[PDB]
């Protein structure tokens, strides 16, 4: 379920991600990735 | 060093201007239902952060119900800053008002 | 209730685009429990309880060498009623790039359901 | 990310770390050896009656610098 | 609660001379230095250092970016609490060519 | 509340940035309009540079940080032509239509301008009556005597303010009242009528014909009628119809006008008194260099299996391609007719793209392209846009909506809450010695049983969740609450275990047509098991005016 | 007509004092009506 | 035009009060007193004892770090003076709570003692050790100093081993040494000091 | 390679007046090889190369000069150099304090990361500390805080934990001015393992508490000695533990196995205990204290007295000179609010300490005899008076603590409240009064290994 992508902070390891609450993505242990932007758009 | 001297002299004199002392104060001697709100917020907002509690709380976990146990005994150490729209103010303690 | 869903690879495919990705799994992989929702052609068993987060079809491409399944894009406990393996028009012979899949959402009268 | 997130602890400056405005109200005036060593006799007597255990020792070395020998 | 504390509660940094929010910046430090906060339009580069008999610096305004340019200027910031959309409007007011020279009162 | 805020903002100023300080703040100008090529690359010197914040999970150039911590930055664009800001073509055209193109002044008088100059000096303080009595104190047009009239009006005004500053009436900051502001719009609007209509000049007999505009691009010096050509030279002794004027020649007119008639325009623009004495010049009307928004405020949208390009990069590169072409066409007329007709058309597609960067209802363009691609004025003018859309109408966290229902077994100051709501909404409850009997049982339960908690918070600000744990770690960390930190900054700040919503929290409620404010009240939460909808009492529904046809009422914890 | 006023307000050099509720929200300031018209100050017992 | 705007910069960095060469020791005078004004953030838990809360949270981490406002390493303080917000000296003064926090901020006068290094100074402190291209020192048993061969004359060679110094008298050099201070560089957290020898 | 490689790097020394940095990134990168690689530097080219480094820094130092200094400081296993070049390699790190007063940051990164390695591996770092922390006062901040940044992971083995504690305990005996934080980081992060075992009451965690905390109790036993109490600072270690026991371990709930570190030290002589329990009188009997922060200390005091062997028999009467004298104060003052309409829920402070006095009586019975058949201040008459009063303590004491108050008062004829024990079926929020009448802070310990250090100083059953 995890993707090929970036490494981030929280000092676990060189890590991977997947979205849980659709835009405040976390690491393995539920640590909040500080400041995502989550581009979207509404239709009509 | 020298221009903060021309900055605290001006400000605290200007702060000394718009004070209205205990003999000249002529606003209401009541607690005007928003004062009762913001006291019971910010007094309860302090007690959440381990501020000293001047009442014998007996099994209460809510900071709000604890702060409504100090207001019932006139214990809350706050001073209300009632502004007037010129800029002036009158300073009012919790002890000298009447909670409705 | 019912609702059907188009599963189109040819919506991305251009005219002279070769037939790139194909329903079913592939190799250089083994993610399990997709075999518990899907059948060997990468199309699910009819009557299998799906949710959100669950695989709905396995299309293994050949430009990335990995089965990138798509997922039931709703939040209600559904099933699969019937699957239809849809052919193509301008030819007679190429593999399918269009599936239709029919869902069975059950809806008892819960509280709030208007009379 | 890995280097950018721990810079919140590099500065680590809340309002419980730093004062907000730092304005010297007056001019700098020099203090002599008889005044510093009397300041260091007065103030270091006060903080010995918690943390600051590291910087007390650092000022004891300056204290012994004006009364003793390394 | 419902327009700052639970929509876009943001603590940005404001330069207390030029009055901006965007043009403040965490300094990219020297490899043993500490990342401080330095502004942009109060910051002029080190090249403007014409000529007491010298113009020596007491290691105060000297900061560099990731590009490496020595700038002299841009200190004296603080922490405010704004909605983030104010920061977005300030860019969109800059797009028109209109600044927002703020005032920040502890001085 | 454990992340406190120090200093704070109280007032906003306005005014226009210089040509100089856009460069002092940002020397990262952009020349490449082609934003992305093969391998999707953000080119340095293009609109999606890393010098304007980080982008595509990179590190920023100038911030030195990732795409998640850089704000982005600003970047100028060298415009070799004076593209005026289209929100200021109203003003400069009116200041042009009185500025005499021969005598390097207005057409007006020395003292007629000075009256409105001196009266706005009185209307920037808390005094209106002296602005009228200034018109009263007056006295064969001999300017040798009338310098005493110049020596008389403002000399009173030198002391009328000094009389007023002697009182507590006004300070040198001034006084700005609506009744002061009402009469300020009566000088200036009348000042902007007689300047707009003058026959000749006064300090000479020479003058200009009527400037005629178009839809906010062109300025013409029209054909003077044959009575008035002679009237410049019968006094001045002792080309075709609608000759085009361009913003360089317009800036040539606006040099000795804002320089010489500075004292009037020091008070016309600055409504408050001037604690800055910066001179007024036409460079604030024109946009000499543009700016570029941050990368975070400029990325293309995406939907479905697609990506959709931003508005403000299509019409930012189209500036720069014209900036490319107006740089390319430099050497052609520099090394030698119709070459000027090739040249003058380059001052329209650079005019229509500062017009399209800001407006879109003020641009000619080509066709009507289904509500065409906006500028930035159009990002701010509707019910949608920004102010009503996301400044007045900010969407909120910690909030739900449901279908109301009758329930007569709850109190009239209450609401019934399902366990679906009761395991999502959290309250950041700090820890003490009196709540520790409950917050320890909150971490034992977790977000499975209702009297519980979702995630906790140490003294650093870490949102250590409680999802992956179980009864081993959940019993362990509850006694990891009263263990103070040896980090010296964090010895006051106690821990905030985000519990669920309890039987004692009070929650707003909201019908969607809120006409009377009593559609927005507060309720003690009673969490009802075995349910999936809100539960309301009949006492409430006479106040909210919401019958039980199943209305979506919001809810705010 | 947002930018119509924003035309004139920058022509005004308007030092906006942020005292209306349709301006204290713009900067997110505490609104001056009700529980925000008056400050609340703590009297500490010691010097 | 650009002659009176430069005075905004010349008056900006240049400290006023010099280090005069006092008591003919060779050392100038660098320990200097200045009073300041903070802007504290008093804790809610230090409401009962508000003098202990201002000092512990903002003054105990203030000593023995270089301070970019005074331009000196803060040696020590004494004498907190919390102001008041009621312009009525006495005990029950009153401070102003921030509207969103329980943290109430106020003004304090307090008195500092710092260390003042400048250019053109000459100081004396013990040498710890040395090398054939640099010589490191200690000042007041708190303050480093380093003298390198680009500050040292040519004929001063080096006896080689710990290898000691050889001057023009041919002697390993003593502890206390007179030296002229070059530009101070505060790159590390430890305050680094550069110095010269020639006049 | 004898003197060829000296002039080879003397040409790389020439990069101040030549400025090319050609040979900089070869040998320092060749010494940037890992430690188990047989391609790297020998000991013969270790000498004269670093004599160019020790005697010269001006002809290197730049932003380019960082490179040949990084790879030499970060040389892992740097005590595996020959002792005729350990004199030389330290002589480069000696002057590293004196070259630029910034690079002492970088060695202290590695000094505390080698605290994981034992004394038998890394004995040389202790000589570097005392010979240079006297030199540098203005660095003690990140000295004190890198025991938290280089702190070992919570799920380590014993090899990263039994030797990290050994670098902390040996060091304060020769670094006696860094301060309070040194002792505290144990008591702070003993509880990270303590609470993770009584919820498990697999065996990785127990030997972290058995044999690694054994070093904690052994070293503090060696800090209390009959000369550090007379002229040294054996009371100073008692000071820094007295001001620490009140902070991190007493307010935390259900906390066994850790308070023995306080319990093992202050049991020796008359001096430490007559300043630790009179401090506890200021804790567990003060009006100014929180009335809900006093039930546990009156329960903690109750099980200290009846589980400690080296206290005098005249010192146990000192408890009953004040705890029973505390019941000479409730008898006058507050025996008069019961006829006022109010239950006994307000007196959960009063039955907190009254349990502890009966907790002594259930254990200490054969101590206070005389030859003349009496008891100390009429022990067989005090528990008769305070039970038959109008408070009915038989219901508000636990059944198990009254099962044991009854059999003892039947054999020696102390109390005869047996027919009133029977009269509680027709006589009888609540959870905070049953657990603290059963939580005992000095339980017989599940750990079999720590009781080696505490066989005598902890009392058995009988
Ligand atoms: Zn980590
Ligand atoms: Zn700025
Ligand atoms: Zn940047
Ligand atoms: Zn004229």
């Amino acid at each position: 379920t995890f993707i090929r992508g970036p490494i981030c902070g929280t000092d676990n390891c060189p890590s991977r991600l997947w979205r849980i609450i659709d835009g405040r993505r976390t690491c393995q242990y539920g640590h909040v990735m500080e400041g995502d932007v989550e581009f979207n758009d509404d239709e009509d | 060093p020298e221009d903060f001297q021309q900055h605290e002299q001006i400000r605290r004199k200007t702060l000394k201007e718009k004070a209205i002392p205990k003999d000249q104060r002529a606003t209401t001697p009541y607690m005007t239902k928003y004062e009762r709100a913001r006291i019971l917020g910010t007094r309860a907002l302090q007690i959440s952060m381990n501020a000293p509690v001047f009442v014998d709380l007996e099994g209460e976990t809510d900071p709000l119900r604890i702060a409504m146990k100090e207001l019932a005994e006139k214990k809350i150490p706050l001073v209300i800053r009632r502004y007037l729209p010129d800029g002036s103010f009158e300073d009012w303690s919790v002890e000298e008002l009447i909670v409705d | 209730m019912y609702k059907t869903e188009k599963v189109d690879l040819a919506l991305n495919r251009n005219r002279g685009d070769p037939i790139t990705q194909h329903f079913g799994f592939g190799n250089d992989e083994w993610p399990k429990e997709w075999l518990e929702k899907l059948d060997e052609d990468g199309l699910p068993y009819i009557g299998t309880y799906v949710e959100e987060g669950d695989p709905i079809c396995a299309y293994f491409d050949d430009t990335l060498n990995k089965t990138k399944i798509k997922t039931y894009h709703s939040s209600e406990p559904a099933y699969i009623e019937e699957v239809n393996l849809i052919g193509d028009e301008s030819n007679k012979f190429q593999e399918l790039q269009t599936v239709s899949i029919k869902y069975r959402i059950r809806r008892t009268p819960q509280i709030g359901d208007k009379f | 990310m890995m280097k950018g997130s721990r810079r919140t602890g590099n500065n680590t400056a809340t309002t419980l770390n730093t004062p907000v405005v730092i304005h010297a109200t007056q001019l700098p005036q020099h203090v002599s050896t008889d005044e510093v060593l009397q300041f260091l006799e007065s103030f270091i007597d006060e903080k010995e009656n918690t943390n600051l255990s590291s910087s007390i020792s650092q000022l004891k070395r300056i204290q012994r610098d004006f009364k003793g020998l390394p | 609660d419902r327009l700052l504390n639970s929509s876009d509660y943001t603590q940005a940094s404001v330069c207390r001379e030029c009055g901006s929010i965007l043009t403040t910046q965490q300094s990219v430090p020297r490899i043993g230095s500490i990342s401080t906060v330095c502004c942009r339009r109060c910051s002029m580069r080190f090249e403007d250092a014409k000529k007491g008999e010298k113009i020596f610096i007491d290691d105060s305004q000297i900061w560099e970016d990731g590009q490496g340019n020595k700038f002299v200027g841009g200190n004296e910031t603080t922490t405010v609490a704004i909605p983030f959309v104010l920061k977005y409007l300030d860019s969109e007011l800059s797009a028109m060519g209109i600044r927002l020279r703020y005032n920040v009162e502890p001085k | 509340i454990s992340k406190p805020v120090g200093s704070e903002i109280t007032s906003v100023d306005f005014g226009i940035l210089t040509a100089k300080e856009i460069r002092n703040l940002s020397a990262k100008q952009i020349t490449n309009p082609t934003v992305l090529d093969n391998l999707g690359h953000p080119v340095s010197g293009g609109l999606y540079d890393l010098a304007l914040g980080a982008f595509l999970r990179n590190l920023c150039s100038t911030c030195g940080l990732d795409e998640k911590f850089c704000p982005g930055h600003q970047g100028h664009i060298e415009l070799p032509v004076p593209c005026y800001n289209p929100l200021f073509f109203n003003q400069l055209y009116i200041y042009l239509r009185a500025s005499c193109l021969f005598c390097h002044h207005f057409r007006l008088k020395s003292v007629e301008v000075h009256r409105y100059a001196c009266k706005l000096r009185l209307l920037q303080y808390g005094l209106i009556d002296e602005s009228y009595k200034l018109d009263e104190i007056t006295l064969d047009i001999s300017s040798t005597l009338l310098n005493e009239l110049k020596s008389k009006r403002s000399e009173y005004v030198d002391m009328a303010i000094a009389k007023a500053l002697s009182d507590g009436r006004t300070t040198e900051r001034g006084s700005f009242t609506a009744t002061v502001n009402d009469e300020r719009k009566k000088l200036v609007h009348e000042f902007h009528k007689k300047l707009l209509s003058r026959g000749k000049c006064d300090n000479c007999g020479m003058f200009s014909p009527k400037f005629r505009k178009d839809g906010f691009t062109k300025i013409f010096e029209t054909a003077l009628n044959e009575k008035q050509i002679t009237n410049n030279r019968v006094k001045g002794f002792i080309k075709t119809g609608s000759t085009y004027i361009l913003s360089t020649e317009v800036k040539n007119i606006l040099d000795t006008v804002f320089r010489k008639e500075q004292c009037v325009l020091q008070y016309v623009f600055h409504s408050r008194p001037n604690l800055s004495r910066k001179l007024v010049k036409a460079d604030s009307f024109f946009m000499d260099v543009l700016v570029v928004p941050p990368t975070r405020f400029r990325l293309p949208s995406k939907l479905g299996e697609e990506v959709h390009e931003n508005s403000q990069n299509q019409l930012l590169s189209k500036v720069l391609t014209t900036s490319l072409l107006i740089r390319d066409l430099n050497d052609d007329l520099s090394k030698l007719r119709v070459i000027f007709s090739r040249l003058m058309n380059a001052f329209v597609t650079i005019q229509n793209d500062v017009n399209a960067f800001i407006d879109s209802t003020k641009a000619q363009g080509r066709t009507s392209g289904k509500v065409p691609i906006p500028g930035v004025k159009q990002a701010l003018e509707k019910k949608e846009g920004l102010f009503r859309k996301h400044m007045m109408g900010k969407r909120v966290n910690y909030a739900a909506r449901s279908v109301i229902s009758p329930d007569p077994n709850i109190e009239t100051n209450e609401i019934g809450v399902p366990p679906v709501f009761a395991v999502k909404l959290t309250y950041p409850e700090p820890v003490t010695a009196y709540n520790i009997a409950e917050l320890r049982q909150a971490v034992i339960n977790g977000p499975d049983k209702w009297p519980g908690a979702t995630q906790i918070q140490n003294e650093d600000g870490s949102l250590v969740s409680l999802i992956g744990m179980s009864v081993e770690q959940r019993k362990a960390l509850a006694n990891q609450l009263l263990t103070p930190s040896s980090n010296v900054s964090t010895h006051t700040l106690n821990k905030k275990v985000y519990r669920h919503i309890k039987n004692r929290d009070v929650v707003l409620m909201n019908r969607q047509p809120t006409l009377h404010k009593a559609s927005m009240m507060g309720h003690k939460v009673r969490v009802l098991p075995n349910e999936k909808t809100l539960r309301l009492h009949y006492a409430n529904t006479g106040a909210y005016n919401a019958d039980f046809d199943g209305d979506e009422m919001n809810m705010h914890f | 007509t947002t930018c119509q006023f924003l035309t004139k307000a920058v022509l005004d050099n308007e030092r906006e004092q942020l005292d209306s509720p349709s301006a204290r929200i713009v900067v997110g300031k505490l609104n001056n009506v009700g529980t925000g018209s008056f400050d609340v100050l703590a009297k500490v017992p010691n010097a | 035009n650009e002659n009176r705007e430069t005075a905004r910069f010349i008056k900006k960095h240049k400290k006023q009060v010099t280090n005069p060469i006092d008591e003919k020791n060779g050392t100038s005078n660098c320990i200097v007193r200045v009073p300041i004004a903070l802007y504290v953030s008093l804790a809610p838990m230090y409401l009962e004892n508000p003098l202990q809360g201002v000092m512990k949270q903002h003054l105990n981490p203030l000593v023995m770090k270089y301070n970019n406002k005074v331009g000196g390493v803060v040696l020590g303080y004494e004498g907190l003076k919390i102001l008041d917000a009621d312009p009525l000296d006495t005990s029950e003064k009153l401070i102003k709570i921030t509207p969103d926090t329980p943290f109430g901020f106020t003004w304090c006068h307090v008195n500092l003692y710092v260390w003042q290094p400048q250019v053109g100074d000459v100081l004396e402190g013990y040498i710890f050790i040395q090398s054939a291209s640099h010589i490191g020192l200690l000042i007041h048993d708190a303050f480093n100093a380093s003298i390198k061969k680009n500050n040292i004359p040519v004929d001063w060679t080096f006896v080689h081993n710990l290898g000691h110094w050889v001057d023009s008298n041919g002697e390993p050099i003593d502890g206390k040494l007179r030296f002229t201070v070059r530009n101070v560089h505060t790159t590390g957290r430890v305050v680094s000091v550069d110095g010269t020898l020639i006049s | 390679s004898a003197a060829m490689y000296s002039r080879f790097v003397k040409s790389a020394l020439d990069d101040l007046d030549k400025n090319d940095s050609t040979q900089i990134g070869i040998i320092a990168n060749q010494v940037a090889l890992p430690s188990k690689n047989p391609e790297r530097i020998n000991d013969k080219n270790l000498n004269i190369l670093l004599d160019i480094l020790s005697s010269n820094i001006n002809r290197i130092e730049s932003s380019r000069g960082t490179f040949l200094i990084q790879s030499i400081i970060n040389f892992e296993k740097w005590w595996e150099l020959p002792p005729h070049t350990l004199s030389k390699y330290i002589y480069f790190i000696k002057i590293l304090c004196s070259s630029i007063p910034k690079w002492w940051q970088d060695v202290s990164m590695i000094l505390v990361s080698c605290f994981i390695l034992p004394i038998k591996q890394t004995v040389c770092h202790h000589d570097m500390l005392k010979y240079f922390l006297r030199m540098i006062p203005s660095s003690m901040g990140f000295i004190d805080t890198y025991l938290a940044k280089f702190f070992p992971n919570k799920n380590d083995t014993r090899r990263k934990l039994v030797n990290y504690t050994s670098n902390l305990l040996k060091l304060r005996g020769y670094c006696s001015e860094l301060g309070f934080q040194i002792w505290s980081l144990l008591i702070e992060k003993i509880i990270s393992i303590d609470v993770e075992l009584q919820n498990e009451l697999i065996k990785e965690l127990s030997t972290k508490l058995d044999s690694i905390l054994t070093l904690v109790s052994t070293h503090v036993e060696e800090q209390v000695t009959p000369e550090s109490l007379e002229s040294g600072e054996g009371v100073g270690v008692f000071n820094t533990l007295t001001t620490l026991f009140k902070t991190h371990v007493l307010p935390t709930y259900y906390t066994r196995s850790i308070q023995y570190i306080m319990f093992h030290v202050s049991q020796q002589q008359l001096e430490l205990m007559d300043s630790f329990l009179v401090t506890l009188i200021d804790i567990s009997f003060a009006v100014n204290e929180a009335a809900e922060k006093k039930i546990k200390s009156l329960q903690y005091l109750g099980s200290y007295i009846a589980r400690a062997k080296k206290l005098s028999r005249t010192q146990i009467i000192f408890v009953a000179s004040y705890l029973t004298s505390w019941l000479n104060r409730y008898v006058i003052e507050r025996e008069e609010e019961v006829d006022q309409r109010g239950g006994m829920e307000r007196f959960k402070h009063f039955y907190a300490a009254f349990q502890a006095l009966c907790y002594i009586f259930c254990f200490r019975h054969n101590i206070f005899r005389d030859t003349d058949g009496n008891w100390e201040c009429e022990l067989d008459k005090f528990f008769q008076r305070m039970v038959i009063s109008k408070f009915n303590p038989l219901k508000f004491c636990n059944e198990n603590v009254m099962l044991m108050f009854a059999r003892i008062a039947q054999q020696e004829s102390v109390a005869y409240c047996f027919s009133i024990i029977e009269n509680n079926n027709n006589e009888r929020t609540r959870q905070q009064f049953i657990d603290l009448q059963s939580y005992f802070p000095y339980d017989p310990l599940f750990l079999k290994n720590y009781k080696i250090l505490m066989k005598e100083y902890y009392i058995e059953w009988s």
